[PDB]
């Protein structure tokens, strides 16, 4: 029981922490572009996607090999708890 | 021949157990549906013709194996092992040697392993290799699925499903590449050389 | 000898809908080859000793299958509101609710589980044996839809109110500067707050309520009567 | 039969968990970008398959399920 | 005779079409999902439940018809035409007699099922609009209080669906239309 | 005996093959599920019901033809060429005339004009199905026009367009209008 | 008897495998579903009518071939390769030559003509289906962009697009023109 | 195809009349509530007479 | 693949010319609303969307006979290129 | 497995460049027309889209011949990585 509680607490923790850096690197560049639009008046609502695509695709570029060694380290542990 | 019609109908329900597990039909039929799902099709072409092309390609490497058993084959104890020795020197090629020792315990030149010990490892080795070469096919289509979905998002049309646009492009990327014949050439050259 | 086929086709009728409804017994985890062998073993193992008798015994089975599938519909409806508030479902106007249903199907299955399931099914033949015209007792059936919805809403009550305050505060942020595109700014953060808030009460609260909403064998007379 | 339905569903929930971790981050980054009209199955299904070939789980489930009933050496 | 058991395969594969055609399940299964479309949450109550309750509710209406056909029972085919009389007095009370004779002059047992089912889709679609009406007042009165403030750009759907969902269960909705729909057909309670 | 049972159970898999190619079910079920497509609903009225309704009407029209064929019934293979002249007259009136002469180029053969009738039936079913589609399209933009006239540009129109899409269908009560019109295209009173 | 009829049912087991893989029905079955999904229609014609229309169109070029088998016919073991050349002149006409010679390397035999014909009918049906997909992408984008010309950014265009999709198919009467188009490539 | 053209242009004529009449008016809803249901119900009454006959 | 590369440029050239005419008529009168009111301002933001919708369906009522035949021709041409 | 991480890095590098080239062209027409509408007011929401569609279809003309080659060579590289 205490491992079923631990494995459920860690699956939600890894979802929270792996979707952390791409969702805070697409937030500062969602807010500072609009703060530039508060100084100079622009009425183009479809503007900060041009930076949001480069922000998410460059954050997923440097940490690409890092996600594989957190998914493999958690996926090998849960099967050892399953079988043994 | 009423003692033999049971020996014919049981053979006709025994070949669907063997062809679906212990031949190259396993690796053949999986990639045809993974490339069917990579384009974004559900009912095209069917589930029936994809087992037909894979069965016709499956006997291209099994008919040279089956002819050796037809010429060769309580005296039927040692009669069967040499009739299947042409099938058991093929099953050691495409299986894992450490895995067949796991089933043999739970050299190989001086003694070939047991025939019931390496057929599950052959099945697991072809499901694993079909999943590996099936992951490769998905990637080009995923790139042309993310490009059109981010070009329409460069415009203001966030309420627009890109499946109505990506489906023309995905099957010109498969016919300008000549995809269907290209996969079958590599599937034949992975078993029988030219 | 030859009448055991009818005595196992009367057991199959009651057992089969329950199998159809429960999350650890459906067609997703039980293929066609071993399926029709288990339900004759269980039906022969629970026997206490004309076309419409198989329909009457099927109606008692659909009432029993909904009562045994009572605590998993609450967790699935919990997941559909947690997944709906963060986004990811407005393309029809899921992936999250299948995790809470798979979790509650294991945390129910460890402590007790199949013992109270076959205890309910074995006490069902102590009150509604066939050829006595049992019936699913209509006047409590009418509030069954309301009960699951009420339980799901109270269970999910934190995450909706927190995501509602995140929408009032982000709506207040746009009144100071309307050039923000605050519809899509909230769409990046509500899927992280709907995980962080449910992390604080996933462990201590949620495995208790599955053992609280579980239907037991002591309440079979309030749901099944006899006409005879 | 019921005690092996309980034990196989116990193994299958553990096996189920990593992929759900993949699907809940994929559906989060497709909502960070404005791509709410995009099914995440068509992106996750490639990267859900690498988790089964870099982990070689076909030689791990069959390796463990035999060891539950028999032993080596 | 194995043809008599093949006729049982003519029963196990045809009974979902007779329940979906001539049984009052057609009226319950339409209105149950119609109020679900009225709320704004398309995964709750999760159609397996909405089909379970709509099948058990219709198995209280069909039981006084199926029971009298059992206590009663072209020469021996003249036994069943009196057995279906309990279903035939049922198929005249809820179907219109401008469609009953129309499939005849161009009451028979085959001439009333295509007219009863078309009278139940008609009698269900004008109940679901009356059900539709309060909700439109709700999401038109919560979307207009945002424009009175400086909230001209925020989406009102994510605010409309909780304020529509906590009101329907607190006013006991799903036990008010499940009673009011079965009161049309049988002497409930 | 068994030699006729293997000639009948291999024929029993061909019974929906005539329904999907030779009868008029291929026009009834298309308009019946395009009404569901045009109204904006997804599983109302749950097309397992709609196939049984369109099969009832198709069987109703089909019966006068199957009745006299059983009255009538190599040199016994030539009894089938004149046994189905009542069926052959039926798909002459509704098929394309100048398509059959393209099929026989390669009193006509029954294998020739059988795809021509289904081709002209899917063409007529898509023409009637487009006719129904046109009014609702106007219903949609008369909701989005008034919603853009107010300050509700972020509010989606699908929650207000769907109520007035199905009161236009019940005040016009089109479930009886389509069902009477498709019978009147074939039968007569 | 029983064995002389079970071998005929084993013949009828093989008959859907040949009619689904090694004849023209492979080409006919793809295009009716590719235009079913092209018009924005999920399932609404059938899966049974389209498989019966394409089969009744498929026997128009098959019965001229298979009538010579009724004309012609271990004596029967060598004659079946003799009196089966009429199907091999059909499987050598539409199959690519280097795909045939590759299967014969890894008059030509029939077993190499079966997958080389089958792997070419899928590609040619995909090439026909792309040209059928093209006039509907234009109507999908021009009715979804005049809403963006207005303030209609929360508006799914798939309910205004769908009537123009099929009125541009009954104006071009694209079912009988497609059946007449697929016949002149064979007759 | 003339009944396909007439029915295909009465829809665009009604969009210009109905959706464009409170444009020039607003450039009061109870008097405009009863007008729209008369025209949409009569256009749907006409298109079945052009459809099923 | 000359017919493939001709039908792809014809499809995108017909998208640019079919979606450009009601887009320019949606902003000619949109500029004739804002530029006209430089004297006696009385400006309200939601006002020109009704006239822009009437101006869109007006020019669609003119070009409805031309927009059909430019799709009827390309539709008959793209199937004739595929079959024969 | 060294080629699985090469096909994954080539795919992630390719999406950023292929969806980045029309994104900057959709960004500058979102910029300059708004900076032309913040000083010479002429306030309009349709005028940026009316030129953004022209800039996107123009660069899809000039890059349609290049996108098919950068996808055809990557598609041919993948199948030979997979089979042999």
């Amino acid at each position: 029981m205490d491992d079923l509680v631990f494995a459920g607490n860690k699956a939600l923790y890894l979802v929270l922490i792996l979707s952390g850096w791409p969702t805070i690197v697409a937030t500062i560049i969602g807010l500072l572009v609009g703060l530039f639009q508060t100084v100079t008046q622009l009425q183009e609502q479809t503007l900060p996607f041009g930076i949001k695509l480069l922000g998410v695709c460059l954050c997923l570029f440097l940490l690409s090999g890092w996600y594989g060694e957190v998914l493999l380290s958690y996926g090998r542990q849960v099967i050892f708890l399953a079988l043994a | 021949n009423d003692i033999s019609l049971i020996a014919l109908l049981a053979f006709s329900t025994l070949l669907p157990f063997i062809i679906a597990s212990g031949t190259c039909f396993v690796k053949f039929s999986i990639v045809f549906v993974m490339v069917r799902n990579a384009l974004g099709l559900q009912q095209i072409p069917s589930n029936m013709t994809l087992n037909g092309v894979a069965l016709l390609l499956s006997m291209f490497v099994m008919w040279p194996i089956m002819h050796d058993a037809y010429v060769y084959f309580s005296s039927l104890s040692k009669h069967v092992d040499e009739g299947l020795d042409g099938y058991r020197d093929y099953l050691i090629k495409y299986s894992d040697r450490e895995l067949v020792q796991f089933f043999e315990n739970a050299k190989d030149e001086i003694e070939k392993p047991s025939i019931f010990a390496l057929l599950p490892a052959y099945a697991l080795s072809e499901i694993k290799s079909a999943f590996k070469i099936g992951f490769y096919l998905y990637l080009p289509f995923v790139v042309v699925d993310l490009v059109v979905s981010s070009v329409l998002l460069a415009l203001g049309m966030m309420m627009m499903s890109p499946v109505t646009i990506s489906t023309p492009i995905k099957l010109v990327l498969f016919v300008a590449l000549d995809g269907w014949t290209l996969l079958s050439k590599g599937l034949i050259l992975q078993y029988m050389d030219i | 000898i030859h009448h055991l086929v009818a005595s196992a086709a009367l057991g199959f009728a009651r057992v089969a809908p329950i199998f159809f409804f429960l999350p650890f017994l459906n067609s997703g985890v039980l293929s066609g080859a071993p399926r029709n062998a288990i339900i004759i073993l269980v039906a022969l193992g629970v026997w206490p000793h004309m076309i419409p008798l198989v329909l009457q015994e099927a109606a008692v089975g659909v009432m029993l299958g909904c009562l045994l599938s009572w605590p998993f519909w609450v967790m699935h409806a919990l997941g559909c509101i947690i997944d709906n508030q963060r986004g990811a479902t407005l393309s029809s106007s899921s992936e999250m609710a299948n995790f809470l249903n798979m979790f509650a199907a294991v945390v129910y299955l460890q402590n007790g589980g199949l013992v109270t399931m076959v205890d309910v099914l074995n006490k069902s033949y102590q009150l509604c044996d066939p050829m006595n015209e049992c019936t699913p007792s209509l006047p409590p059936l009418l509030t069954f839809i309301n009960q699951v919805a009420q339980n799901a809403l109270v269970l999910a009550s934190p995450v909706v109110l927190v995501l509602l305050l995140s929408e009032v505060f982000l709506g207040l942020l746009s009144r100071f500067a309307p050039q923000m595109n605050a519809f899509a700014i909230s769409l990046t953060v509500k899927s992280g707050i709907a995980v962080l808030i449910m992390l604080l009460y996933f462990s201590p609260v949620l495995p208790d309520n599955v053992l609280r909403l579980s239907f037991q064998a002591t309440g079979l007379s309030s749901w099944f009567y006899e006409r005879g | 039969a019921l005690s092996e339905i309980k034990s196989a569903f116990k193994i299958g929930f553990y096996l189920y968990l990593p992929f759900v971790v993949v699907d809940l981050v994929v559906s989060s980054v497709l909502l960070a970008l404005g791509m709410m009209m995009m099914s995440p199955v068509t992106i996750s299904t490639p990267i859900k398959l690498v988790l089964f070939v870099a982990l070689d789980g076909w030689t791990l489930l069959s390796k463990g399920l035999i060891l539950q009933y028999m032993d080596i050496a």
